[PDB]
Formats: structure tokens, C-alpha cells, sequence
DNA sequence: CGAATCCATTCGAAAATGATTACATTCGAATCCATTCGAAGATTCCATTTGAGCCTGCTCGAGCAGGCTCAAATGGAATCTTCGAATGGATTCGAATGTAATCATTTTCGAATGGATTCGAATGGAATCTG
DNA sequence: ATTCCATTCGAATCCATTCGAAAATGATTACATTCGAATCCATTCGAAGATTCCATTTGAGCCTGCTCGAGCAGGCTCAAATGGAATCTTCGAATGGATTCGAATGTAATCATTTTCGAATGG
């Protein structure tokens, strides 16, 4: 009977919770409902990432995921792009000459 | 200690930046705005280490100065 | 003791992909990337709650923040899987 | 006596380091440079060798990008060679 | 008279726009996301203000980029560069 | 209302590129100088109309569009 | 006897104790120190700009403080024009 | 009734520039600038104080805070300021 | 000349004093990791010279596209008028969150190994420079 | 005809997924009381019209300065081969500094009065 299947998800709800009552100034509440949406959002967006990287990795042939399949399939999406501008270590750059090079 | 940095480092760099013909100035350059870069990013990482009271730096000041700078780092910590 | 995010993680992966497998180095990078998007959508639901003279974080603070936050034809599916999870939760 | 003709090694080169994913920089020297730089904020530091290693792939992620935008403005005058003042331009218009 | 118009508009601090068709274009821009809206004077002179500072440091920009290539016009190539290196595409 | 933003006449942006500081200019600026300052008031525009919004009113106020402006990052001052 | 009296202040140090209380996470406490640094910092970061505006209009010749000044006394500075990248509104630019 | 900072603003005008006045534009312009200081320097601080397991703001935070943003030579100068005034504070 | 800056004033909203508790931070010890230091060796990167061809800078002729002047008309400014649309403040109430005990999960840390993943060959499939 | 490389077979090597023990920590029940909806009413305030001088914009023509394409010569970076430094790997004591655990203090938050001050309105 714990919330999170009450909602239907994998993420905690109370650990949620008890993160979001820390990080609200002073004498600031939190509401119940608050914690189903960040759950919600935060397995939405880990999904997509996970999906376009295993696509990426399967493209390989290979049986495991990578730094490298991490950024292959983050650099390829323009909204993922957009999202994440931070750096993964260990993942290089997409290769990529220009036409007036060759 | 600068010249530890050598040419064809500095060449594999631009190769994986795309360049394909490399003048014979570009080293120079290339160091100096590497040791500003640096300098500018240390400073902040022993400001850190300073306010904690201790006499070892860690991982996390890095993570922290390159988060204050603007240039997020994932997966050291 | 310790906590993070690994377990979650790996749920939804082999719910997603039930043959694939993940890393160490990888893990991190997840965990990561999940702390930074935590960190940005309390942060923007805190101003929002502070700019209307308000104490009390709801779903309507959390919705405006994913809205101001993530980019287009991300904010739709986001905002309905959060709906849908509400409403389900309440009922 | 076989040899190539200039131009056909770079792009060789240009493939084999695009494709790959290690850091290009050697170790020992950098260390020793980090130190030295260090060594005039606060005296008798120690270092973990995380805090090295991050600094490495920052230096390098910051380099690889500043020559990609190196490479765009020698091609907008018609050039494939890169020149200081290519670098000037870059690091002037993105701010630095 | 190039450098003379120079002289007189760098010295100034009026705008440069007229305002209403710059009020016009903004209900009408406006106009996609919420129906029956209204609006503040001090809105639409915040948003000529920003609009105006935006446009001079692009072609500030963009007069470098011009000035590399040789050249004393400027072009859309020039403004495609600037905004490409500045990240904003 | 249709075709507004021909409003944004040649002499207007001839004077801005004056004030940059352009001695001559292509006869082909003028477009993308106009989907240039279109992409970027519909960005903040968009902003400011989900600030008014959460708020559940029906006006646009000036706080909304400072802080709109500061969520990009082009602080303005003097208006709020 | 006001604290700012004590700490020789025109910057106000109950006030500023009071913003700073409205800021700390959960249970957070201030201490007493920190309005009277928050507040000589503020003071001192005022007065430098304020100079500098005020020799800006000496110059000009005008009695008066306009934003004109604020501009130009911002942007010919390297530390103060670092510092302040916002947009002041009725300034123009720099020749 | 609405706070502002235009008191302190127009003391400390009389104390640099006695013969000077200041528009109300300018006065605008100023508070803009001290409400955007203020809040650089306590958001700075309260991370501080987080990232060491600790839950009192003292001086040593606003000293690192100020260390951090400020550039060059200002800091240096603004810590001296700072500390003098706390020397005659507490004695 | 007039549109703005500066001074007088009464009152509520807020800051300063004085005890009282607890709560958080300071001051020794005691492990125990984890960073600095010293030594030896195979080899793989790096530094220097020679030969040479491809890219860069400069001159000249030709076209082309931007600035300058003038007359006519147009659309933005500027000053009331009406009004009806929308904020903003008081006063109940009703919905909802925090706090305190008591279990019964649930997640974290320390060993065990069968499989996906590096070196070492391998000859097929191009790529190339010279005819 | 000479090199170079995606992709495919062995092989010892490495590591990700299971499996147990046990200590935080959610989830349930029962008060107490902040906190934010729900109606009513004042008033600013933004929108739609009407009426002009006058400044600003827009074609139309002219022509000169600026950009572009082509043939040349010289500056200079690339490709290859030979010595020769110095990073990388592995091993082992010697040493320094984070980190946890008790006690003894330093200090900040919470009521109850009293009083000083700054925000709005005129002039």
C-alpha cells in the first residue's frame, strides 16, 4: 500500500517528499500532490533517455550500455540537446567533416 | 611546465575538432588560453577547499567551481 | 549508509528494454542527470510560490515550473503523464 | 619510395580521432602543470587524483570546442587554414 | 553622411521604432497563445527596450564578422555566423 | 490583424545598424532582420503570457515581462 | 541606539536581518553578523557607483544625476562593467 | 505601503557628492541594482552553508560569498570594509 | 517657462531590551585510509632534417548594386470622452497539512560467479598514386 | 601494385547480476490550527472614437565606388626516416590528515513592553 503504487510508478513518492519539504525557505509547507507530479516527470524524462541509448547501443550490436551510447543518443535529439548542456565524460564528440574539407 | 603540452597534442586536439590544415602560430595561442582557463577554474576549486578547513582537494570542489562557471560535469560525482 | 537512485533506474530499464543491461559509469551519469533536473524544477517552484505572496507548494506550482522549464512537444507529454498520475492517485 | 599526397593523412587522422573516445593529453605533464598553477594560491595543497581527472576532461572538452568554432570562422573567408585571428574572432564574439 | 549618421544615433537615447506599429505587432504575436488578452503600457516599453538592445549588439557583431572577410557590407552570411557562434539557433 | 511585422520599416533598421555602426548594408537584411526580432519576442512573449497565467489574471503586467527577460538572461533595469 | 549606529552604518541592519531570516531552508538560523557585513557590503558597492556617476556629470557639466551617466560611468569601467551586464533603460551606447 | 532603499541611496549621495541631486529614474535604476546584489549574495551563502552540513549563516559564509562573485580588486576591497565594521560591532 | 526636485507632518508598523531555554558548534583523543616518495625497465612516443608541391597573397579589368536628391502622399502623435471591464480589500468558513507513537517494510553493504568484453591474428574489401 | 581498415575467430581476463543481514524510515490513527476559497463591493484603468497639422516614408533616376573572377609567383606546411628522451607499469615502506565519539560551552529564537522611524500626502 505504498503511495507509489498507489500512483502507479517506480519512483518514491515519500522520499520525494521528505527532499521537497527541505528545500522550501522558511515556514514553507508542501502539499501531498506535489511529490506524484516531480515522480511522474522525473520517470517520463529518464525513460526517454534510456529508450533513444538503447537504440543507440543496439545499433552497435552490442549488449550494454555506455557513456559513449549516452551521448550518441543525447547529441541526436534536438529537444534532449536542448535540455542538456552538460558534459559527459567519456562520451567524445559525433564525427563530422565539412563538405568543403574533402 | 607549460611546454608539457606538446605540438602533436595540440595537433590530435584540433584533429578531433575537425581541422584539417594548421598554421604555425596556433600553439602559442592555444597554451596561453589553456593556462587562463585553468587558472581561473583553480582558483575557485582552492576557495572552496579553504572555506572547509582543510588542506586536500577533492573532487567536488571541481565539480562545484566548474558548476559555478558554467560548464557542468557529469560523472564525477 | 547511502542513498541514490540506482534501484528506480534499473527498474524502468528493464521495463523499457528487457534485454539490455547498463554500467557503472553510466549509472552515475543517470544519477546525475536526475539530482540536476530535481534541483532545477524545486527551485523554479519555489520562486513561483514567493512571487504570488504564497507558502503552500501544489500541483499547479509544479505544472507552471515544468511548463516554464522544459522545451516544446516535451511539456505536453510531461504535464499529461503528471496529470494522469494525479488523478489516479486521488481516485 | 611510396608516398601520399598532402591532405589524404589528415582526414585519416581526422577519422580515427573522431571515432574514438579517450583523452589526448598526456597524464604526468599535466598533472605537474596543475600543481604549478595551484601552487600559487595557497602553499602545501595535496590532491585527490579525481580532482585531477576532472580538470583533464574539462581542458580537453573546452579545447575540441573552441577549435570547431576556429574551423567556422577560417572557412567564412574562404580559407582552410587556421590562423590566430580566427581564434580572436571566436573567443571575442562567444563572450571571452 | 554614413559617418555622420553614426555620430548623431550613437549619441542619443531615444528609440528607434515607432511605436505603434511595434504595440500592433506584439497583440498580434500575442494573439497565438491566449485569446481576449490585455496589456500594460509599461510592457510594451520593457519589450521595445529589450528588443532594441538585442538588435544593436547583433549588428554590432555582425559588423565584425563583416570586417573579417575583407569587406565593408554586410550580409546575412555575417548574421548567420555571429548567432551561430553565440549558440542561439 | 495581418502582416504587421512589414510595420518594421527599412528606414527603422537603417538607423539600428547606424547605431551598430554598419557603414553599408546588403538590400537582403531586411528579412532576416525581421525573423530574427520575430523569433525573439515570440520566446518572450510565451514567457510572460504563462507567468500572467499562473496568477489567474488577465492582463499583462510589467513584473511579468522583467521577470520573463531574467529567465533568459537579459536583466533589465528600471522597470520593476 | 540603533545597531547601525553601533556598526556606523546608513544601511538599515534589522531589516536586512529580517530578509536574511526569509531565505534559510526548513529550520535555519542567522546569526547577528552577518546583516552588519551584508549591510557594509551593499553600502560600499553603492557609494563607488554613486562616485562614479556623480564625476560623470561633473564632467558633463549638469547638476543633475540621469541614467546617461549611470551608462557611462558603468561601461567605462572594467570591474564595475564585469560586475553589471544588465540592461539600463535610457542609457544609448558607448561611442 | 511598500519598502525601498531610497532613504540610504540619497544619504549616501549627500556623503560622497554634497551639491549633487539624482533623478527618480536614476533612483530606480539603483534599487534594481541593491535588490539584485542582495539576493546574488544570499542564494550564494545558503548554498554554502548546505554543501558542509551545517545550519547557522554566519560571517564566514557572506566573507566566501562575497570571495566568490565579486571580481578582482573589488572583493578585496569590500572584505576589508566588512570586517572593519563587525570589529566595531561587537566591541 | 514649466515640468520636477526637495522639505513639513502625523501615524501605524516595526525595531530595541530583558530573561529563558535548548540547540548547535567547539575541543581533545584514536584509528586508518590514502597521498607523497624512491627505484628499475622495455618501448613508444617525440624532436630534427630533407625534399617538394599545394595553398595564399597581390594586381588588373569588368560589372553591379547601393547611396543621394526630389516631389507627393500617408499614416503615426496628440488631446478629450465614455464606459464598462477588471483588480483589490473584508469577512467568514471549509479543506488540508503538520505533529506524536508504533510497527513492518524497504533499501544499503559485503561475497559469488557465469557471460559480454580487450589483445592477438586474420586475410577479404576497398583506397590510392602512377602509368 | 602498395597500404590500410571495418569486421570476424580464440583466450585469458573482468565485471554486472544474485544473494543474505540488518538498520533507517515510510505508512496508519487521532488532534490542532494555519491557510486559502467564496461572495460582495469600491474605484482605478485599459479600450474604442473623433479630429486634425506636420513629420516621415516611398517611388524614380543617376552614377560612382565596391566586389568578383582570372592569371602568377613565392612562402610554407606536409610526408618520411633516424636517433633518443621520458611516460607507464609495478612494488613498498613512511607519513599525514580526514573522520567519529564524548563532554563542556556559546549563542540564537521566543514572549512582553516601550519607543523610534519611514511611507503617504501636501506645498
Amino acid at each position: 500500500v505504498s503511495r507509489s503504487q498507489r500512483a502507479g510508478l517506480q519512483f518514491p513518492v515519500g522520499r520525494i517528499h521528505r527532499h521537497l519539504k527541505s528545500r522550501t525557505t522558511s515556514h514553507g509547507r508542501v502539499g501531498a500532490t506535489a511529490a506524484v507530479y516531480s515522480a511522474a516527470i522525473l520517470e517520463y524524462l529518464t525513460a526517454e533517455v534510456l529508450e533513444l541509448a538503447g537504440n543507440a547501443s543496439k545499433d552497435l550490436k552490442v549488449k550494454r550500455i555506455t557513456p559513449r551510447h549516452l551521448q550518441l543518443a543525447i547529441r541526436g535529439d534536438e529537444e534532449l540537446d536542448s535540455l542538456i548542456k552538460a558534459t559527459i565524460a567519456g562520451g567524445g564528440v559525433i564525427p563530422h567533416i565539412h563538405k568543403s574539407l574533402i | 611546465n607549460i611546454q608539457g603540452i606538446t605540438k602533436p597534442a595540440i595537433r590530435r586536439l584540433a584533429r578531433r575538432g575537425g581541422v584539417k590544415r594548421i598554421s604555425g602560430l596556433i600553439y602559442e595561442e592555444t597554451r596561453g588560453v589553456l593556462k587562463v582557463f585553468l587558472e581561473n577554474v583553480i582558483r575557485d576549486a582552492v576557495t572552496y577547499t579553504e572555506h572547509a578547513k582543510r588542506k586536500t582537494v577533492t573532487a567536488m570542489d571541481v565539480v562545484y567551481a566548474l558548476k559555478r562557471q558554467g560548464r557542468t560535469l557529469y560523472g564525477f560525482g | 549508509r547511502k542513498e541514490s537512485y540506482s534501484i528506480y533506474v534499473y527498474k524502468v530499464l528493464k521495463q523499457v528494454h528487457p534485454d539490455t543491461g547498463i554500467s557503472s559509469k553510466a549509472m552515475g551519469i543517470m544519477n546525475s542527470f536526475v539530482n540536476d533536473i530535481f534541483e532545477r524544477i524545486a527551485g523554479e517552484a519555489s520562486r513561483l510560490a514567493h512571487y504570488n505572496k504564497r507558502s503552500t507548494i501544489t500541483s499547479r506550482e509544479i505544472q507552471t515550473a515544468v511548463r516554464l522549464l522544459l522545451p516544446g512537444e516535451l511539456a505536453k507529454h510531461a504535464v499529461s503523464e503528471g496529470t494522469k498520475a494525479v488523478t489516479k492517485y486521488t481516485s | 619510395p611510396h608516398r601520399y599526397r598532402p591532405g589524404t593523412v589528415a582526414l585519416r587522422e581526422i577519422r580515427r580521432y573522431q571515432k574514438s573516445t579517450e583523452l589526448l593529453i598526456r597524464k604526468l605533464p599535466f598533472q605537474r602543470l596543475v600543481r604549478e598553477i595551484a601552487q600559487d594560491f595557497k602553499t602545501d595543497l595535496r590532491f585527490q587524483s579525481s580532482a585531477v581527472m576532472a580538470l583533464q576532461e574539462a581542458s580537453e572538452a573546452y579545447l575540441v570546442g573552441l577549435f570547431e568554432d576556429t574551423n567556422l570562422c577560417a572557412i567564412h573567408a574562404k580559407r582552410v587554414t587556421i590562423m590566430p585571428k580566427d581564434i580572436q574572432l571566436a573567443r571575442r564574439i562567444r563572450g571571452e
